């Protein structure tokens, strides 16, 4: 009874071209409506197939729009382009100046510090004696700020660094004074020895700017001494880098609760300006791992800061060195999993010998420090170009991110005459700014700031401070929002269509060729 | 001479 | 004649399982197909609540793209940081040094702001004698610009303001010369006591930048006098504020028909350098109350101006100051509907015994009016915050916006020698810019900059100049287009998708149905 | 037998309401079911014609996304802002101080340079001499840097230019030391003389900048002799123009293969600072000429570079120009095809006698000349307002393009104190600068530096040195992609949506209706 | 003593 | 007088 159920189906089913089949009682009637249904099947296949893989593409969409919702005031990192402290400075300047010899000099100064960058210093005195004029681009590197911040104690250079309160003159935010203590978190970098990020606390002595973060900043050099001749002083200087011999601010602008990388991020200001940063907030979210690629964590990390890909990128950066090197490089973060690992600036393996005489073994061991460096700046250049090393480290964007778009500009910050007159008082008799140094610890500081920036000279002195301007230009922001551009709802319905629109089919009609073949099961 |  | 009906309907419809229901010999088989029917209709009516409520999300979408329309070129407001002119500052100074007494020179000029300034300064001059050592956090704060702003007549402020003569050298517009009188147009601000705002005039004298906006502008201090010692001018600086002690020029770009604000907005010039202006136009255009928010007008305003967003924020914060402090803001816009309100600075309470005793009655008035400060500042910092404020304040984005996206870049106008030299000449010989003050009114500042600007000092006088260029760097704008995501039209389409899918009524079949619900009328 | 054909389709059709019509046994229900069907059928057509023309507004669609894959590094054109060489400006100095008169001077050096400056000049010495005073203008606008770059070789003129070697003191990319020589290209451009262009190489001598490009570049004029009095040096400077007189260096940023146009596009940095270009790449795909309108090729051009819309559009700016005054501007691209058209600036007319006579003649050919440029300068700021004329040129955006957003950004290269004497000691005793002039062919360059360099003035001397930093700072591009808005499938699927929901009509049912036409056909 |  |  195949022919029994086929005709009841026939008579009594929605679908169609299938009944004019069944139901053709002219031959070629027959062949034609049978070509046209098969076709139609055909073509519907066809369509079917294209929009299932379309779906299969797990596509992307995205949408942009402004929004009145406020982002948390950006974290503001300041750093002096400066490492360590003037006075400091000037007291290592003098002592090279009354005896050259850093072997002498180590029992001279009481400032630890000082005894351990003499003690240093000492390992290469006799090498650079003897054989500057041969290997001038060693010794150059050797001296680097980054060797320094590779081999003495960072709680050691801290005290010698740039300190809070001879850096931030004065600082506002939304019309009321900082409380320095609470608001600047300090933080070591292997360049910018110390640096400091503001962390905004609003309103519970009200004054300065209303709308935003304003700051005065010692920055300038102009009381370090002027040598007669060009002398060494190691660890002040970075042969050839992008940011050296700088004089100014480095302001990184980044999202709360993550950590700045100053030499590779951020703005600079120059002392004697006044520097606004019109803040342009912007967010993006993003669509997980069939959608698209985006983490909420770092692969690499311990996951206790926000995530950002700088993150990710410096510590892949970072394997790959100690991979191929052996070593760290000092101006990357340190891998949590390898504590053991030695920097490559490392110079512990030095003999006692070398601060007495310039033997061959010596320069074997400068030379072998200067290839560590070498590999590792090959390799950090290198490394970023290779598109399959990267995509080994899982360093996808993050997933909701705010970032700030920064509209920079500058001013010249204490005017000539009467406005810059106004200025100087505020700073030196309402702040009483050099009286932070009238103690027992800083008393030679105090007589240098007392000195350099007394009344008669301060249309001179006055140019080594800078102002930061940093508030929120709009109000508004630049939401950009991905979403997944073909829902399952979507596709039901778009088969639908094509079901309708190809062969008139509906999900009970579905069922009905369901019953179909169950009748013919029956049998 | 570089001194230091 | 119920079984009637139906039966009638059952042979002759459109839809697809109820027919079988209706026809179903079996009773197994009406129980299935009974189940198929209601099953599908279930699953259609989520789907259709589900579409139905998505197109009630009142969705919204965007789009982005370049367009070859020129937009209009932008209103270029200009402000010198500096407030008054070089020579009133200078005979004010001299004044002082004369005799330091402000009540004997009441009498002393025949300027009429000189006069007022006096008169004003004579009402605190025994206060700041007996008290500035106790309370000089508060002096400084009542001798700041605003606060003169706030108690002189704009019209007599302006008379010792800088001047568009004595503060534009020369101006240039699509190869042509600017006409001054015709092209700039005068407004008062608290801070930049006199701005001016420059209108676009195409060609109807042929030289100077062919595709934009270029001016040479006096915004240096360096002739104003060098005191041996720190001396109290009020008037000139304002206590603990972003753009204080600045010296060089504010330049705010905006859309023509617009009021700027350049105490928050726009860039800042250095005197000594050329500043280019990259403009980058944008144009945003966006969707009214059931498909976002946009408004056309300002909630607060007369509607003269085009709407800003700004606009509205700034008179809501004045209106939520009013409110609570009983006083306006002179730093923010006067509400219109509240002429009679006093500013928050105003000193006209003060006897006119003030001048001669440092009384105690004196001394409170001193203080109300400091604390009647302090009061807006801790408004006005706290107020943004607070969203349920802002909210009631319906400031909504403007429905059709042009946006500026700025590229910021400096270089050294006078270049040392030749260069700077024929600088010097077309300022001096060609354009005579020293001969405009040859006047009866101005035979001071004439005899200043002769003995300034002199040939043999050219390489330190022109380094108070600047030059502003403002040109449209891209001829496209970017448009960035809102628009309803889910029309009437598609919920249409898809509703009829769903029905086909699920049932396969048809609208049709739908007045089939109800050609069987008035057949039951009729019975 | 039409009434036979007909109950024939009406029995067994697919089609919803057509049935009920044709078998409508009620008079009343033949005219409501006859309203129904043809009240659908019309409001069918009504939204098929809406969709039908939707297609056909070729509509466009865009997306915004961060991508991974890495653009290729930008090349940077570096101009410096003086256009001639130091010791060449400084020679001809001398000389005018030496002897005034131009013409004494064609025989008094062998540089090719000088001979044809003088002798260009010495054409218009009596004119200067006899009318300065009542024409100062013109003789300002004769003497400027455009008419010397459009009467003398290029090749001639690129040996007193700014040289390579005398202009890049350092450079280095991606850790390693650039070779200038393979590097740089040099091109010339009508006002900055000579610009070099460098263009990436990846590694195959480790130091320098590890993720991006650093220079330092001579570009100060503190050098040049400082003139008791204003005297007149034609070819230095340009009158009236937005680029006059500055100081410091010009860079472009743009993609490889691509012409530069540093007059109206790059970014300007000032000697003494350091400068850091924070580069953003973007790219964008556009879609062709029905869905849009994009280029991948100049209209104007021989395809040979990469296709920019700014080269389209100053090659139709010089195109007015020839119509309009017969001549082409000599700060714009010469057209391919008319390479026999004068400059506008020419003045190979002038006769002989115009060096030793004041003529009426030789005023007259002045005057024309002025006039000359005057017609080109208003035809440039005339043409780009005019739509016509523009769209008449065919300038579509390029169909791939990439733009690269730069966040500027500055800081005091060269600090006071020790950290500037390492860097002094960089450049002058480990690089050594200055002994690339210690040459015959530079004896007087070496002498100067030497004089002006030393030791003991560099604190003033560094000064005329700035530094450039160009680097990626965001590894993922922001994409931006148009596409169709409605595809043909999209339009298939929306029509058989419509036929569904409005009819009931499948395609199935479109060959049965098919069949019906031709059944009456065969009747 | 800030004079005037 | 603008000597050159
Ligand atoms: C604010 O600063 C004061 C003075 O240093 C200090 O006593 C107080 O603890 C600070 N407030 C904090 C840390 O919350
Ligand atoms: C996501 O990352 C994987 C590698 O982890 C890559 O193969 C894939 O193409 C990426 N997809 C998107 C949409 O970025
Ligand atoms: C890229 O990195 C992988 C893994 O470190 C290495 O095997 C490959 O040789 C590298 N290729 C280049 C060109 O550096
Ligand atoms: C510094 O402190 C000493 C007391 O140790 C005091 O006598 C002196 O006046 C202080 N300096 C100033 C400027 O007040
Ligand atoms: C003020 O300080 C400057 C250095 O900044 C110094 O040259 C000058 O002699 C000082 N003046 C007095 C009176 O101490
Ligand atoms: C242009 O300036 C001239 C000279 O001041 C003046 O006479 C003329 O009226 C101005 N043109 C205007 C205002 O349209
Ligand atoms: C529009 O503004 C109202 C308040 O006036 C708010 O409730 C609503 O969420 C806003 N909608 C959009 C789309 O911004
Ligand atoms: C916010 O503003 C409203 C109205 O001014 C006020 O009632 C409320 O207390 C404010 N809240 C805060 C935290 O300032
Ligand atoms: C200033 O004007 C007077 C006439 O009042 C004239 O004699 C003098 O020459 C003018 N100054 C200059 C520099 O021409
Ligand atoms: C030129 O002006 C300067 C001040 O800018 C002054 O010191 C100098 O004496 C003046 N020279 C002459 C000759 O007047
Ligand atoms: C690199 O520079 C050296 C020295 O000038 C030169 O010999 C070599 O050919 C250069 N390499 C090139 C041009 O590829
Ligand atoms: C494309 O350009 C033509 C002129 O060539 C213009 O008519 C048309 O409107 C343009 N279309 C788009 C989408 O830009
Ligand atoms: C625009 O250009 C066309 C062609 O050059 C010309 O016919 C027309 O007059 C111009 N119009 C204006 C206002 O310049
Ligand atoms: C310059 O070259 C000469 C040889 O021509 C040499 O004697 C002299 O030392 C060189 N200059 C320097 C600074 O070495
Ligand atoms: C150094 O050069 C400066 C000019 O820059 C000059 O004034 C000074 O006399 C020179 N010193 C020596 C010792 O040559």
């Amino acid at each position: 009874a195949i022919r029994d159920v086929m005709t009841k189906f026939a008579e009594q089913t929605t679908m169609h071209g299938v009944p004019k089949v069944i139901n053709a009682k002219s031959s070629m009637g027959r062949l034609f409506w049978s070509l046209v249904c098969l076709a139609a099947g055909a073509m519907f296949c066809l369509q079917m197939s294209e929009v299932l893989q379309r779906y299969f593409s797990y596509p992307k969409k995205v949408t942009v729009e402004v929004v009145p919702t406020p982002v948390p005031f950006p974290s503001i990192s300041i750093c002096n382009m400066r490492n360590l402290d003037v006075h400091i400075l000037n007291t290592l300047n003098r002592m090279f100046i009354e005896d050259d010899r850093p072997f002498s000099n180590i029992n001279k100064s009481e400032h630890e510090f000082i005894r351990a960058y003499m003690k240093k210093v000492a390992k290469y005195a006799p090498l650079f004696w003897n054989y500057q004029d041969e290997y001038p681009e060693v010794f150059q590197e050797i001296f680097s700020r980054t060797t320094f911040s590779a081999n003495i104690d960072p709680e050691v250079i801290a005290l010698a660094a740039v300190q809070l309160e001879g850096f931030v003159v004065n600082c506002h935010y939304a019309g009321h004074r900082c409380n320095k203590t609470r608001d600047f978190y300090r933080f070591f970098d292997p360049y910018y020895f110390n640096c400091f990020t503001y962390k905004a606390h609003e309103p519970t002595l009200s004054e300065g700017i209303e709308n935003g973060w304003s700051s005065i900043l010692l920055s300038g050099s102009g009381m370090l001494d002027k040598n007669d001749e060009i002398r060494m002083l190691p660890g002040l200087h970075e042969w050839r880098s992008a940011v050296s011999a700088s004089e100014g601010v480095r302001v990184v602008i980044h999202p709360p609760s993550t950590t700045p990388y100053p030499f590779t991020e951020g703005y600079d200001v120059p002392p004697g300006f006044s520097a606004s940063f019109g803040i342009h907030p912007r967010r993006n979210i993003r669509i997980g791992p069939p959608h698209g690629n985006c983490s909420d964590k770092n692969p690499f990390g311990d996951g206790t800061e926000r995530y950002r890909l700088m993150a990710c990128q410096k510590m892949c950066m970072q394997h790959y060195i100690v991979e191929t090197c052996g070593c760290a490089d000092v101006g990357l973060p340190k891998l949590p999993l390898q504590a053991n690992i030695s920097w490559c600036r490392d110079d512990d393996n030095f003999p006692d010998e070398c601060m007495f005489t310039a033997s061959e073994e010596c320069l074997q061991l400068l030379m072998q420090l200067h290839n560590r460096i070498k590999c590792a700046r090959s390799i950090k250049s290198k490394i970023t170009k290779n598109t399959t090393a990267m995509e080994a480290c899982n360093c996808f964007p993050p997933c909701d991110e705010v970032s700030y778009d920064v509209s920079y500009s500058l001013s010249k910050w204490p005017s000539a005459g009467y406005e810059g007159d106004a200025a100087y008082f505020d700073v030196f008799g309402i702040e009483k700014f050099n009286e932070r140094f009238n103690k027992t610890g800083t008393q030679g500081k105090y007589e240098l700031f007392t000195k350099y920036f007394n009344v008669s000279n301060r249309e001179e002195s006055m140019k080594d401070f800078a102002r930061l301007n940093v508030y929120i230009a709009d109000s508004n922001v630049v939401k950009t929002q991905e979403s997944e551009d073909y829902t399952r709802n979507q596709l039901v319905s778009d088969i639908g269509g094509q079901l309708g629109l190809w062969v008139g089919i509906s999900l009970i009609t579905l069922a009905e060729v369901l019953e179909l073949i169950i009748d013919l099961f029956r049998l | 001479f570089m001194r230091f």
